[PDB]
């Protein structure tokens, strides 16, 4: 059946603050030693979509793939025809196309009254045969932060009759992905998101999404 | 020669032969295969190829948009029959790398810099580089480059008005170009404008007078050394690996050297879609390098 | 060479040695004469002797034939002084030559007349080492002094003793002449300025000696003595000279070009091989034209500009070495790099100063650069670009470092190609000295030759052509050409992330990144000097001084200013340095350099420096670009600025010497050291209310002096007086201007890149 595209519009609104982090030349001046990614230019955090997509296939990796993933090359067919697999025929190229995350909420920021977009958690550690505290300090999106999500799977004639265990998958990326972190620190409370107004749209093409929206929110 | 295709980017990579690095514009090559392999996965892979083969079709590289048409830097004309100054060689130096520093004029002083005048680049993207690794063998750091677009900038190509070029530039949109299209980089919203009434009188294919090429074109062997005889030019390898469903293996791609934008000709000439796939392999690789000249003073 | 021609070489560089041996001995005798029966103690050769007796035209002329060779090295002695020695009837008369010749002035700084007028500063000569302290031109070293020049005669004579005058020798005693007389002034008279050294002074009359003998040995004209002497003046309006030019496009992008790792050993080795390529290139130009090293001006960077006869010969030969080299470079290294020759003719009037118009002087160079810059535009030609295009490979991989799929092997379980495999191992033979030209051993510099790094002992084993050693002023037992390079390194590149830290354990792991680059250096080689004496300071020899001058600088000197410091200078050439190393000592070395040029400038050329700041394993060439960008953002700030670690970090360079490192942080030093975890702590919100403060301006100004106070109010009594003074100085530097907001920003972050544990 035709070509067509569907995307996964929603909202992630991080519950606890978010430390995807990766300093490297614009964020590595944060004098904080663990700057969070940021936007070059209106220096905004950012959640990449290189983060959403590596959590959730790593997330259903425990879930289908029935054989155990030795490397993200030897994943079950399901996640490789959606992710990707560099090394093979049929799923050298994924239906998933991640998109990054921007700030959507930085106006209501203000209203609320914040400064800046990022705190700064302080934490330590103690030693055990002694007791000295050695402090750190990392940086964090701070929650109540909203960010764009959108994800995009693309129906093809020769992959039509796969359709809805890939959207049973992404489904079960997406609730895995609200119940796991999202980067960061994450076993010390770090990264909750939530994904709200979840909706899916066919865009190009023609699709019945209306069967698929039912089941994707509430349930 | 018809449209004034614009697209609206917010990150992009780019490569221009490392991952680490990012173009701020991608050439006719690369939108030209994003396009079949987008009629290719639709399934109407032979009508894009029945058009692409017509004299009709056109592509050129993608050029800044921003409120105005911007075009290349026309090589070879900064002539000191328009550049001759009384000025001390340190202002003569100084304009010399301001002019060797610009890459992309904007369409309302074009013909002013060919008259001597001097400008400056403007504030298009930003190329910022990210880390990331792989955390399941903790062994992986690797580096990709964006050009991460603002103060309004879009980026906008020349094409025919076709409903199947309208429709596979559409479902490009939502594919993304260039790069980690499955990781976020090279997203874009597509808009179709006309052409301003300043440009299609030039945009043109066929006079015998001085033609920017405004594409990545290699001439046929009939008209290569009129055209290098009183040619001035630059020089790009579209080299790579050939990304295929065919094969579990990726194979470098034959390598190609063609002339870049603005390169400025005498006249004009005809381009190629040249076959650079590897010996014994069914499915080939198709490289656009047609001309679409701009005609100048 | 012919056996002439060498006789002619040699008289006219050693035609001005006895300005050396009369100021050593003090004697009165004319310089000539003395000159000449020195070079009789020392040598039998009637031609060399004769020549550098009769260089003096005025002196008994009749007594040489009309074919002389000395009538050639006279005239250009003439044409190397850009100045009419004859109409100042400085020759005729004793009594005056006693009143004009002031030879009781050393040389002067060729920097007295670069630019505006200021004070004049003079060398005190020395002979050249390459592990002493630089010699600074100081307005107290204008006396003559008879002891400096007493060790100059003593080591010249050891040196010549058994010198051998042959083609072999010839390079070995230029470099002689680099190590001695570059500090020795060429002319004491009073009306003129001894900014020129005699070594500089006599390369360019044996330049231009051979110059004439080539242009008159085509044209069959050999009666010397009515060509250049009774016919001098008609002479300088011949259009006799060309200057000539190569440049290879590619150089940086094929060294900074590395995509693994290893880049380190890769790096170095491709900076010092494309710099012995450009060496190769001006040399075998030279021994394609029967010339030498004499008539080479400058090579650096890729750049390199030559004198030469103005003959259909040499422009056939120039050509034919054009295609040769260019069709080397497309079969070894495609089209990544290009080389371009560009000539220019020029006549003799146009290099004086009473018969050279400024407009013409430059013209002489502008002709040429309008030439390369059209070959540049336009490479190659049909054949050339249908060859490359006609692909035909089926290949599954590539190199890993350069991208090349030409000749693809096996090594270290990694494919890459037979150019890479060559800077393998042409980077463990970094370390020897000496480096050869055989046929088919090595690295291919150029058409059937290759460079091989080899140590001494195995010199006498290998088949070679022609020899170069790096960084040495000493004439050894083997006839080799000299060639200088900034080659210091501390450790691998992979380990200055962890030499940052101390002993103490204080220092970011992070390692840094210099790229710096003097601005305006061709409009201070065009121009520089005719700002002053309504242009008549512009001649061939202040070029060549500048351009000598720049290459002790940046050759030799920044070997030295890199000395005791966790740094590796990839490429020091030229106007561009490229330094990796900690950024505590990257930051020191690029201070120490610019004051040092500041100094040896008189403040006539500035610098531009980006320092960018990176993690450890980050891949060379996102290095180099970054480091490149943040220059670039230095360049933009009127010049002479410094931009660290961000475009946002844009200062004037002397403001950051004056006010950001001695001043700002200095201060946050002797503060910050005596003081626990919460006031280093308070630290980042201090860096976060500057980076805020447009914003919410008095709010701002009000919350940081809150914070200030309430450390003030947490402060030891003992502890509190000193903390009030810190207060005042922030505060002042917070609400004065936001140029010493920024700075205090950039101290502030300097400082906690100091004290980081971690």
């Amino acid at each position: 059946m035709t070509f067509a595209k569907i995307k996964f519009s929603a909202q992630i609104r991080l519950e606890t603050g978010l430390h995807i982090g990766g300093s490297d030349a614009f964020a590595a001046i944060g004098a904080i030693d663990s700057p969070v990614i940021k936007d070059p230019i209106t220096n905004l955090p950012i959640i990449p979509g290189s983060s959403l997509k590596g959590k959730m296939r790593t997330l259903l990796a425990k879930v289908y793939n029935e054989k155990v993933a030795e490397k993200p090359s030897d994943d079950s067919d399901i996640l490789s025809r959606l992710f990707g697999n560099s090394k093979d025929k049929r799923f050298k190229m994924g239906r998933l196309i991640f998109r990054d995350a921007f700030l959507s909420n930085a106006d209501e920021l203000d209203s609320l009254g914040v400064r800046s977009y990022t705190e700064v958690k302080f934490e330590n550690t103690i030693d055990r045969i002694t007791a000295e505290a050695n402090p750190r300090q990392i940086e964090r999106a701070i929650r109540n932060s909203t960010f764009d999500f959108e994800l995009i799977y693309e129906i093809t004639d020769e992959n039509e009759n796969q359709v809805e265990e890939d959207f049973k998958v992404i489904r079960d990326g997406l609730k895995l992905l609200e119940l796991d972190y999202l980067g960061g620190s994450g076993s010390r409370g770090y990264g909750k998101v939530a994904f709200e107004n979840l909706k899916a749209t066919t865009v190009f093409g023609n699709y019945d999404v209306k069967t698929l929206n039912e089941l994707l929110t509430a349930e | 020669t018809y449209k004034l295709y614009i697209m609206t980017f917010q990150n992009a990579h780019f490569g221009s032969g490392t991952l680490d690095s990012s173009k701020l514009t991608f050439s006719a090559d690369r939108i030209f295969s994003a396009l079949v392999l987008e009629a290719l996965k639709m399934g109407k892979l032979d009508a894009f190829l029945a058009e692409a083969n017509q004299d009709k079709f056109t592509l050129t590289d993608a050029f800044p948009f921003q409120f105005g048409p911007f075009l290349p830097k026309p090589i070879g004309y900064p002539k000191h029959d328009q550049i001759d100054q009384s000025v001390d060689v340190k202002e003569v130096r100084r304009q010399a790398k301001l002019s060797k520093k610009l890459q992309f004029l904007a369409l309302e002083n074009v013909d002013d810099y060919l008259n001597g005048e001097l400008f400056e680049n403007e504030e298009h993207a930003v190329i910022d580089t990210v880390t990331k690794n792989q955390p399941h063998k903790d062994d992986n750091l690797y580096q990709v480059a964006t050009t991460r677009f603002s103060n309004d900038t879009s980026l906008y190509v020349i094409a025919n008005e076709s409903d199947l070029l309208n429709e596979l530039m559409s479902s490009l949109q939502y594919s993304g170009l260039g790069g980690k299209r499955s990781s976020g980089f090279g997203r874009f919203e597509l808009d179709i404008q006309n052409i301003p009434l300043e440009l299609s009188d030039r945009l043109t294919k066929n006079h015998s007078d001085k033609v920017m090429s405004l594409t990545t074109a290699l001439p046929v062997d009939a008209d290569l050394e009129e055209a290098m005889e009183d040619g001035h030019y630059l020089l790009t390898k579209s080299s790579g690996f050939a990304f295929s469903h065919a094969t579990n293996e990726n194979y470098r791609k034959q390598d190609l050297y063609k002339f870049a934008s603005g390169s400025t000709f005498s006249k004009t000439f005809e381009g190629q879609i040249v076959d650079v796939r590897p010996l014994d392999f069914p499915h080939a690789v198709l490289n656009y390098a047609k001309p679409l000249f701009f005609k100048l003073e | 060479m012919k056996k002439e021609k060498i006789d002619l070489f040699y008289g006219a560089l050693l035609h001005d040695i006895g300005k050396v041996i009369q100021r050593a001995t003090g004697e009165r005798k004319k310089h000539a004469l003395v000159g000449a029966d020195w070079f009789d103690e020392i040598a039998d050769n009637q031609v060399i002797s004769d020549q550098i007796r009769y260089h003096m035209a005025n002196y008994q002329s009749d007594k040489l034939g009309n074919d002389h060779l000395a009538y050639i090295t006279y005239i250009a002695d003439n044409i190397a002084s850009g100045v009419d020695r004859r109409q100042s009837n400085e020759e005729s008369d004793e009594d005056a030559s006693a009143k004009i010749w002031d030879t009781y002035t050393n040389q002067a700084d060729i920097f007295n007349v670069f630019g505006a007028q200021t004070d004049k500063r003079y060398f005190k000569p020395t002979v050249l080492n390459l592990k002493s302290k630089p010699n600074f031109a100081s307005a107290t070293y204008e006396p003559f002094s008879k002891g400096d020049y007493a060790a100059i005669a003593t080591r010249i004579k050891n040196e010549l003793a058994e010198f051998e005058f042959n083609q072999a020798q010839i390079d070995s005693l230029l470099n002689l002449f680099e190590a001695i007389l570059s500090f020795v002034p060429s002319s004491t008279n009073s009306k003129e300025i001894a900014d020129i050294s005699l070594a500089e002074h006599s390369r360019l009359t044996a330049a231009f000696a051979l110059a004439i003998y080539d242009y008159l040995e085509d044209k069959g004209r050999h009666n010397y003595k009515e060509d250049l002497f009774t016919k001098a003046s008609a002479f300088y309006e011949e259009e006799a000279f060309l200057l000539a030019s190569f440049d290879l496009s590619g150089i940086q992008d094929f060294i900074y070009n590395i995509a693994t790792s290893g880049a380190a050993k890769q790096l170095k080795a491709r900076s010092l091989y494309l710099d012995f390529m450009s060496e190769y290139i001006a040399d075998s130009l030279l021994d394609k034209l029967g010339l030498n090293r004499a008539n080479l001006l400058y090579v650096g960077g890729g750049h390199a500009y030559f004198v030469l006869a103005n003959t259909e010969k040499t422009v056939e030969t120039l050509v034919q070495f054009e295609k040769d080299f260019n069709q080397f470079l497309l079969a070894n290294f495609q089209t990544r790099l290009y080389v371009a020759f560009g000539w220019g003719s020029f006549a003799a009037k146009d290099i004086m100063s009473e018969l050279n118009s400024p407009e013409s002087y430059r013209q002489i160079y502008q002709k040429a650069s309008r030439m390369i810059s059209e070959k540049k535009i336009s490479r190659y030609d049909y054949r050339t670009l249908m060859l490359l295009n006609r692909g035909g490979k089926s290949s599954e991989r590539e190199c890993e470092i350069c991208h090349s799929v030409e000749n693809l092997v096996s090594y270290h379980d990694q494919k890459v190609c037979d150019i890479c495999r060559g800077l393998y191992q042409f980077s463990k033979e970094i370390a020897h000295d000496h480096f050869i030209i055989t046929e088919n051993e090595g690295l291919p510099i150029g058409p059937n030759a290759c460079l091989k790094g080899v140590a001494f002992e195995k010199l006498s084993q290998e088949s070679f052509s022609r020899v170069y050693v790096k960084n040495d002023y000493k004439a050894g037992t083997i006839k080799a050409t000299h060639v200088f390079v900034g080659d210091y390194q501390c450790d691998e590149i992979h380990k200055y992330a962890a030499l940052s830290k101390n002993e103490d354990g204080l220092g970011i792991k992070r390692l840094a990144v210099v790229r710096l680059d003097v601005d305006d250096l061709g409009a201070a080689f065009m121009a520089g000097f005719s700002r002053q004496g309504n242009g008549q300071y512009s001649t061939l020899s202040r070029s060549a001084t500048f351009s000598r001058s720049m290459s002790l600088f940046f050759k030799v000197y920044i070997n030295q200013f890199a000395s005791d410091k966790k740094l590796s200078i990839i490429y020091a050439g030229g106007d561009d340095v490229f330094a990796i190393g900690s950024w505590q000592d990257i930051i020191a070395f690029t201070v120490e350099l610019r004051q040092n040029f500041i100094k040896w400038t008189n403040g006539k050329l500035t610098l531009s420096a980006g320092i960018g700041l990176f993690a450890d394993k980050t891949p060379i060439s996102l290095m180099a670009h970054q480091t490149g960008e943040l220059e670039e953002a230095a360049k933009g700030n009127e010049k002479d600025s410094i931009s660290l670690f961000s475009s946002d970090y844009t200062f004037k360079f002397d403001r950051f010497i004056t006010n950001v490192y001695d001043d700002k942080l200095e201060q946050i030093r002797y503060f910050f050291n005596h003081q626990d975890e919460r006031g280093k702590n308070f630290i980042y919100k201090l860096i976060e209310l500057l980076r805020n403060y447009e914003s919410e301006e008095k709010m701002n100004v009000a919350r940081l002096a809150y914070y200030l106070t309430r450390l003030e109010e947490l402060t030891d009594k003992d502890e509190r007086d000193k903390f009030k003074q810190f207060k005042k100085l922030f505060f002042k530097w917070y609400t004065n201007n936001e140029s010493d907001r920024k700075e205090a920003e950039l101290a502030l972050l300097l400082y906690v890149y100091e004290i980081r544990k971690d």
